[PDB]
RNA sequence: GAGCUGUACGUAAGCGUUGAUCCAGAGAUUUCCGAAUGGGGGAACCCACUAUCUUUAGUCGGAUAGUAUCCUUACGUGAAUACAUAGCGUGAGGAAGGCAGACCCAGGGAACUGAAACAUCUAAGUACCUGGAGGAAGAGAAAGAAAAAUCGAUUUCCUGAGUAGCGGCGAGCGAAACGGAAAGAGCCCAAACCAAGAAGCUUGCUUCUUGGGGUUGUAGGACACUCUAUAUGGAGUUACAAAAGAAAGUUAUAAAUGAAGCGGUCUGGAAAGGCCCGCCAAAGACGGUAACAGCCCGGUAGUUGAAAUGGCUUUCCCUCCAGAGUGGAUCCUGAGUACGGCGGAACACGUGAAAUUCCGUCGGAAUCCGGGAGGACCAUCUCCCAAGGCUAAAUACUCCCUAGUGACCGAUAGUGAACCAGUACCGUGAGGGAAAGGUGAAAAGCACCCCGGAAGGGGAGUGAAACAGUUCCUGAAACCGUGUGCCU
RNA sequence: GGUAUGAGUAGCGAAAGAAGGGUGAGAAUCCCUUCCACCGAAUAUCUAAGGUUUCCUGAGGAAGGCUCGUCCGCUCAGGGUUAGUCGGGACCUAAGCCGAGGCCGAUAGGCGUAGGCGAUGGACAACAGGUAGAGAUUCCUGUACCAGUGCUAAUUGUUUAAC
RNA sequence: UAGGAAGAGUAGUACUGCCCGUACCGCAAACCGACACAGGUAGAUGAGGAGAGAAUCCUAAGGUGAGCGAGAGAACUCUCG
């Protein structure tokens, strides 16, 4: 969270994109019976918003 | 329908007979449709017969 | 974006049976029109899309103890790409 | 709660009180507390769940907090909590 | 041939959220639903 | 400060002392519908336009913003028609809708019923509809009450008093002032007149805007002189002019700390109970804990606490500000007003001998040598100065919040609703509108065996109890059965 | 609210069944076969309305089904509806409805002009095959049409003015 | 026609074409009748013999055997000869 804070905003803009894609495929794994691991799609969803929180700060 | 100088319109009371009984009914303004400028402008506006009496535009 | 608009791919024994006929069928947001359901597949997917076909599915009414509900309204998009487009795994 | 999980407590009430164990779970939406050895049942466990033979298991069922005391390690006896600020974060003190 | 002959637009047109807003007694029905705290008006 | 990922009877995958879950303050995000406002629409949908950006070879796509109507007000365009007005366009402001089924003010306003019928009258200015609101509203600083000789705005309570009155003088309706209390607070204009414009050109006279001035009764003001102030003082956003800030304190919205029995023994499934000893108490509130606890737990008394936001109180800032005396030449002191006739209404007061107040209509004063009232009216006397406005408190009510209380209910009661209830269900719709609480201290929720497809049983086990077995405290009566002592 | 009595009574809602085989703990009632019988301007095939998942598949047999039930329009799980051309909208208007300004009116509102909305009507381009647990003029194959778009190529026009 | 205009059409090529509905019942056990109710429910199609015919009787395509049965064959009742 403070991490992101160093990041610039271009930058944070990129791990969005980033993490949308990450949450994308784990969906789709979801779908397809392979995830296992299904705590990581929370902990992504939370990720974005965090982002989107601290660009919004930013104006 | 009101009278534009003062605020005259309709109002409400009894009609009573000879015996005295009562009914409703109203009482309406001498309202009259006459040219006048309120503002600039002029417009045709109810005005009361008593608003007209003395001092108005027409 | 184009991941909000493809919600999950569809898996069942009539989207596994025409995977083969190189048509993909997703879940999509119900808002999504056709048209940006094709540009969507073609930039998560790098494929070229032929033709989309959509459909609304309704809610199913489902009881569980004296409450009943609706599940959710769908929207399902079944995709074909190209002849010399690449496939989509699943 | 005025014990946790890893605390050595008396219990004060019931078939078990003179008994002592060590805190192996806490409760604390229900104010009840899980000692080592306190408390023991009988559950009549099915085979399908973890346990491929099922049987007639003994193992330690909760008791309510209210129930044990805390034992000082200095004494080894039942105490009453208090609580003491050292200067960073407030620890619990016998009396 | 009994009463009630139903008809998808006729409900609507006639008792429907749009048909109670166009009048101010239309509007004191859905006034008076929300005040007894029905789950459906209209 | 150690667990957590809500119910609720889960499975899974995870998080947490590098402080999670949780609690409070403040932010961010906040789809669509709805006044719904870009147009439309059968609410939760459909369809755009204009800019700017983006995507593609281009259509086709995407993103962001704007785009309702009315009112007021600037500005611009601008007809019949010459000036111009209307109209049209743009930009600012503002409104719109909801509701606490309460209280308040206004417009409109029943009937059943009572009168042992019924028409006046009552019910009742109630119910209801509509509009306007505000935290309260309304009222309010005398053209008042009186006539102990005086009082000094309004409102509310007690009283007067079921009096005086009103009334098919029937049924009924029914004051007020004085007296006693709660609470208290007073102010600003209009007009003379002065100044400055502005215009009309009545062409140096008149009426229009802004500012000053000025606010009242044996009168006050203007106007003449006179004394002191021109921030020395005084006053403020609750009227009395109107916006701004700070700081300190305090309250609210999370919390913290917090005395004393594991005392012995008895019964018991369990002890908080019995018996016998102690102890704390500014703490013997309440609740929980295996039966009834000041000393087991959460707490309680007492004492602490706030980063953040809001409220309040002060102080400061800031802002604003002339007030006594003397005359009485002249001037001013609310006009289609007061009042009157006619027709209604409100006044406790039903047109009456009917003052007082309001509405419609018509008529229509005086204007300081003036005017109003004292229940027809006149005269005298007394008290007041209308036709402009503002004004806190004492009063009304409670959808809410916080803390509490009850010789209030305890599941057919109490809310319709202790439980997923305005639900289910009924109705085209408005609308109508239920039933339904209790295993145990703890799931320890009955492994295993047996009959049976299962249901359901019988054992075994758990438990204090299972004749507590997932709707499971108690378990009456009707009613249904089995058995059999006496009779038929 | 519960429970009787009537009472094992009335009723079990128009109709043709039979046997063999199967399934199953269990069969007049489920499945299959054969014969018989009934409708056939319908008791057949589409399709609008209306309903809203009742459709398909796999499990089930408490309750529901006027009997039974292995079965079901019932219970539980999964599934299933594909369009430039079909019907509706991005087209049109009728009746009717709304209605800027406007007219009228104690309030509320009523009426109505421009302008809109509004099919039951007008306009408008796809056929035949295949396939199948569940859609098909929608998927697939073949062959089309309608309206656009860019990209090549010539052609013509570029102020008496192609279009 | 008034207007607007340097682009326009022709041929060929390949590409583009949104939203809603689409299941199933639909003279019916799924709609309106509280019911798996002898009732009601617009429209298209609706074969053959004999026939004027969509009448009538028997059939085609197609659909169906109707959610209690087994006996008995009294009174009586209903519907029939
Ligand atoms: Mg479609
Ligand atoms: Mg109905
Ligand atoms: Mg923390
Ligand atoms: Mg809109
Ligand atoms: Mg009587
Ligand atoms: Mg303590
Ligand atoms: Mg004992
Ligand atoms: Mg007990
Ligand atoms: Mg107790
Ligand atoms: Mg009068
Ligand atoms: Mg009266
Ligand atoms: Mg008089
Ligand atoms: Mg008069
Ligand atoms: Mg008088
Ligand atoms: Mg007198
Ligand atoms: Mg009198
Ligand atoms: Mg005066
Ligand atoms: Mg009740
Ligand atoms: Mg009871
Ligand atoms: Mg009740
Ligand atoms: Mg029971
Ligand atoms: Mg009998
Ligand atoms: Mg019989
Ligand atoms: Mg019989
Ligand atoms: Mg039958
Ligand atoms: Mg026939
Ligand atoms: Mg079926
Ligand atoms: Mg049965
Ligand atoms: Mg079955
Ligand atoms: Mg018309
Ligand atoms: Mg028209
Ligand atoms: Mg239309
Ligand atoms: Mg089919
Ligand atoms: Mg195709
Ligand atoms: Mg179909
Ligand atoms: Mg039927
Ligand atoms: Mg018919
Ligand atoms: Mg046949």
């Amino acid at each position: 969270a403070n991490d992101i804070r160093d990041l610039s905003t271009t930058e944070i803009q990129d791990q969005e994109k980033a993490l949308k894609e990450e949450l994308f495929n784990l969906r789709f794994q979801l779908a397809t019976g392979q995830l296992e691991n299904t705590a990581r799609i929370r902990e992504v969803r939370k990720a974005i918003a965090r982002m989107k929180t601290i660009v919004r700060e930013r104006e | 329908k009101e009278c534009v100088i003062t605020g005259r319109k309709s109002r409400s009371g009894n009609k009573r007979s000879h015996a005295m009984n009562s009914s409703k009914r109203t009482w309406k303004a001498n309202l009259q449709k006459v040219r006048i400028l309120v503002n600039g402008k002029p417009k045709k506006v109810w005005v009361s017969a008593r608003a007209l009496k003395s001092g108005k535009v027409e | 974006d184009a991941r909000d608009i493809i919600k999950r791919p569809v898996v069942t024994e009539e989207s596994t049976s025409i995977l083969d006929d190189k048509k993909y069928t997703f879940e999509v947001d119900t808002r999504a029109t056709k048209t940006q359901v094709k540009y969507a597949v073609e930039e998560i997917f790098d494929v070229k899309v032929a033709k989309v076909n959509v459909m609304n599915y309704k809610g199913k009414l489902k009881r569980m103890g004296r409450y009943a509900g609706y599940t959710n309204k769908r929207r399902k998009a079944i995709v074909t790409v190209t002849a010399d487009s690449k496939e989509i795994q699943f | 709660m005025h014990v946790k999980k890893g605390d050595k407590v008396k219990v004060i009430t019931g078939k078990d009180k003179g008994k002592s164990g060590k805190v192996l779970a806490a409760f604390p939406k229900k104010d009840r507390v899980l000692i080592e050895g306190i408390n023991m049942v009988k559950k009549h466990t099915k085979p399908s769940n973890v346990n491929p033979q099922g049987g007639i298991l003994n193992v330690e069922a909760p008791i309510h907090v209210s129930n044990v005391m805390l034992l000082d390690p200095k004494t080894g006896e039942p105490t009453r909590v208090g609580y003491e600020v050292k200067g960073d974060k407030k620890v619990r003190v016998a009396k | 041939k009994r009463t009630y002959q139903p008809s998808k637009r006729k409900r609507k047109k006639v008792h429907g959220f749009r048909t109670r807003m166009s009048t101010k007694n239309g509007r004191r029905v859905l006034a008076s639903r929300r005040r007894k705290g029905r789950k459906v008006l209209s």
